[PDB]
């Protein structure tokens, strides 16, 4: 009923693919090896999924993956994590993703966690773009605990490669939310665009860091960074921008802190009060609203 | 003094309010009165922002001389919210755009009691306050109001907030800048819109064909008001004495 | 005729000092001692000079010097720097800075080189801000090579503090410029800006690490970074945002790489040719236009 | 055809541009003539900014079918540069900010030849240009056009740019928004001089108000020329028909 890799607890519950899309799964040395390649030509329009679900006590997910598109191929990865009882989980993913020629690939992660802490969903992903591939990814993590986040990506692109990598977090009690992203445009013309929204509330801890290299002629990229603090939160922005030709161009922009008082005011002014007012725009940059 | 204040709206007497070192307005003596569309004209520098932002109550525009009175009360001790349940809103220039908020969720807020009341009402309202403004409602709905909109279809989404809150006082800063205003009859038919329902608007400009529109028109030059009343009037006098 | 600092070479030429300006000076250790105190109350409106000046081979200009001004002083200082010759030269300031309640410290270097970089100009300052306190500081080098700039600068500011640093260079031939500013606003309603603009060209490599600590309640911040890179240049922009109050709210922005295509094609539009319009917007950044 | 083409400045011939997948102007079939003040009114979307930076040059907007002639020649190979130095130039609705750049020195760039030879003659140019503006030369000539300047400032200095400049040719997008203007009479005046100077202007906007004081007005919706000719009939077309 469509190609997913289901995983309860850390075993495979489902190993299923369709023609034009090898989804391949095992478990060795406590961890799941998976290996998805999608065939020449083939443009899936209908999202793949992965679900992952843990319910027992002190459960250690650790996934493997090899993601590999051919050339002129496009597929769609929906990742949900399902975390209720959070005493002990740990969710590891260890990604390899290759890109072919004009290939394009897109995966969005969504997090649904209980009110305990003790979670850590540790996301590394390896990506190599070629000439045209383009790459979407989307981390949510806006409920429940987060526990702590700790995402890693480096993307290396070549000609015409385009990126859109985004986050989007809601941190809460003593939440540790950790980025660290790196997009290296070593291709002519290649296009990229790093994104972070987020609201840190309570005790929590954010740290962004998130890099943009410009090493090829003609290559354009912006980073993009937007972080609410309420309570006793603590943020960390650092967003690195290097250029190595004199044909390439990075812009960065960030906010960080309070909410924008002319939004806040403007929200005042149709007579919300300023908890009211704040809370429509932590709601908005969460992606609740 | 106490002269026909029982028909006044709002009332601002002889207001001082300083932006740093600098006095913006030295002596504010501006009255608006029920059911009236008073614009309010002047150069740039006069302190027509400055104006609309001390009487909405935004942060950093505090008087330091004089008073004003909405609704008979002294509104010195009110904060934002306080003065817009009041029945006082204000449509600032570049509306500010914000993250994840829609726009049938934006016009929702501050709405009439007489239309949030009831969900078939409600959804009424936004459909012919986006209608008025010329915007598809179906096309713009399920849109944020963020970065993503022109500035023209922010502004006209502010136009269609002010419609859904239909408030006692709007104060518009400059309604007509920043919408790809095909005509002032365009501007003209949500004004009347407006008027017709009972709100009274304090329209503050620079374009003297803009305040021709409004039924009396007060200048300010730099923070005082030197003529007022009608708006061919003071209109043609601002071209000249300038 | 004017309280001024004269140093040529590793000697101190002249130590003058006025009425409610004490300067002190002298040689230790192959260093030289500084000590420059605005008395309380005093408002000087005509800058303080600072020549130094080199022309023999192999000099080390080592100047240690603690600037301390009191309640409600004032003063300018304009530090120049004419080293022409180059060979061997090392320019090195080790600053104390202590900025009492209302006091108001301005600071601007401009240096002077030659065609040969064999210069290293290392600065480092400390500085301190009781409540009210102002600094302004300005750093500029577009004149001749650089050879290796190497700016450090901490600032600590308490409740109602205001910080102005900015740095404008001109790199060229194998040019290293090296910007590390940290502006940390621990007192309530500090606010600051940190500025870099620039152009980088042949084999030079930038590197700017800019930061501000919004620690404090009402403390607002800025870092605007603009870079033009041109030839072989490499630049690095780290611009560090920490956020540990929910009432602080600091904002960045960078442009790094080549110059905005809006600029140059409005410049086109003026009948000025690609490279006429580029050497316009160069010259205009660095403060030559 | 080649009809009356010797007293025109312009010929834009069936022009198609695309922006991306989608079709901009389809087929736009424009001309300028010697000495005239021709505007093109639209809605928003209509391509109206797309028209003026395909006449320019400008990066992005290339032709995919059509031909510009300008001055009897076919411009498809010239760069913006080239194109300028013919005596074709462009107002952009946001005038870009310049770091470090003064206005003293902005308004020399482009300058007609006519004044920028004799420094005495040059310099006085320019105080023509910002008086014409309602600029005082004395507290702008050594100002920066950079991010310090408000919108009205550096859109009346770049009013002041397009005087100096003097062209055979200025293309106008949206002259008359973000200068704070006080009534069309001040944007006349500066039209009246650039025509009695000899130029054409090519005055692209969406305010049907504007295009009355032109000569003639062509009507663009969906990329293509839809009526055009007396101003006050096309005018009223366009209100109606939207």
């Amino acid at each position: 009923k469509g190609p997913r890799i289901i995983v309860k607890e850390s075993r495979i519950i489902d190993v299923q693919g369709d023609e034009g899309i090898i989804l391949e799964g095992k478990e060795e040395d406590g961890k799941i090896k998976a290996k998805i390649i999608v065939k020449k030509g083939y443009k899936f329009k209908y999202p793949i999924h992965m679900c992952f679900g843990i319910t027992e006590e002190n459960i250690s997910q650790i996934i493997d993956v090899e993601i590999i598109l051919e050339e002129d191929s496009s597929i769609s990865l929906m990742s949900h994590c399902s975390f209720p009882k959070g005493k002990g989980i740990k969710h590891i993913m260890n990604g390899i993703i290759k890109i072919g020629k004009n290939a394009k690939f897109s995966y969005n992660e969504f997090h649904y966690h209980g009110m305990d802490g003790d979670i850590l969903v540790k996301p590394t992903v390896k990506v190599e773009i070629d000439e045209g591939g383009i790459y979407i990814s989307n981390f949510t993590l806006t409920k429940g605990r987060i526990g702590t986040l700790d995402i890693e990506q480096e993307i290396i692109a070549k000609k015409d490669a385009i990126i859109d990598i985004t986050t989007r977090t809601y941190a809460i009690k003593e939440d540790v939310v950790k980025v660290n992203e790196v997009v290296k445009l070593n291709g002519e013309n290649a296009k990229c665009i790093i994104k972070s929204r987020g609201a840190a509330m309570d005790n929590s801890k954010i740290s962004l860091k998130l890099k943009i290299e410009g090493n090829a002629p003609y290559s354009k990229g912006h980073i993009d960074c937007a972080e609410i603090v309420k309570g006793n939160a603590e943020v960390e922005s650092i967003p690195i921008v290097v250029v190595r030709d004199d044909k390439a161009r990075i812009t960065h922009e960030a906010a960080i802190g309070s909410v924008d008082k002319k939004q806040l005011e403007t929200l005042m002014a149709k007579g919300l009060d300023e908890d009211e007012a704040t809370e429509i725009i932590v709601k908005g940059m969460i992606g609740d609203l | 003094g106490e002269f026909m204040v029982s028909i006044m709206l709002l009332k601002v007497e002889d207001l001082h309010v300083y932006r740093g070192n600098r006095e913006i307005l030295k002596g504010v003596n501006l009255t608006v009165e029920e059911n009236e569309i008073h614009a309010i004209i002047g150069p740039n520098g006069a302190g027509k922002s400055t104006l609309a932002y001390t009487i909405m109550g935004i942060s950093g525009y505090k008087p330091t001389k004089g008073r004003i009175i909405f609704k008979g009360v002294d509104i010195i001790d009110k904060n934002i919210t306080e003065r817009a349940r009041m029945g006082m809103t204000l449509a600032w220039q570049e509306p500010a755009r914000f993250e994840g908020i829609k726009v049938k969720n934006y016009l929702m807020l501050g709405m009439n009691e007489k239309y949030k009341k009831d969900k078939e009402i409600a959804e009424e309202k936004i459909r012919e306050a986006l209608k008025l403004v010329n915007l598809d409602p179906d096309k713009y709905l399920d849109r944020y109001v963020d970065e993503t909109l022109s500035g023209g279809e922010r502004k006209r989404i502010e136009l269609a907030s002010i419609i859904c809150m239909e408030p006692d006082l709007a104060i518009l800063d400059e309604p007509d800048s920043g919408i790809d205003i095909v005509s002032f009859d365009e501007i003209k038919r949500v004004f009347d819109y407006l008027k017709d329902k009972g709100c009274s608007l304090l329209v503050i400009t620079h374009r003297e064909e803009l305040a021709e529109h409004a039924d009396r028109v007060s200048l300010i030059c730099a923070g005082e008001v030197i003529k007022s009343g009608d708006p061919k009037e003071v209109g043609e006098f601002y071209k000249k004495e300038c």
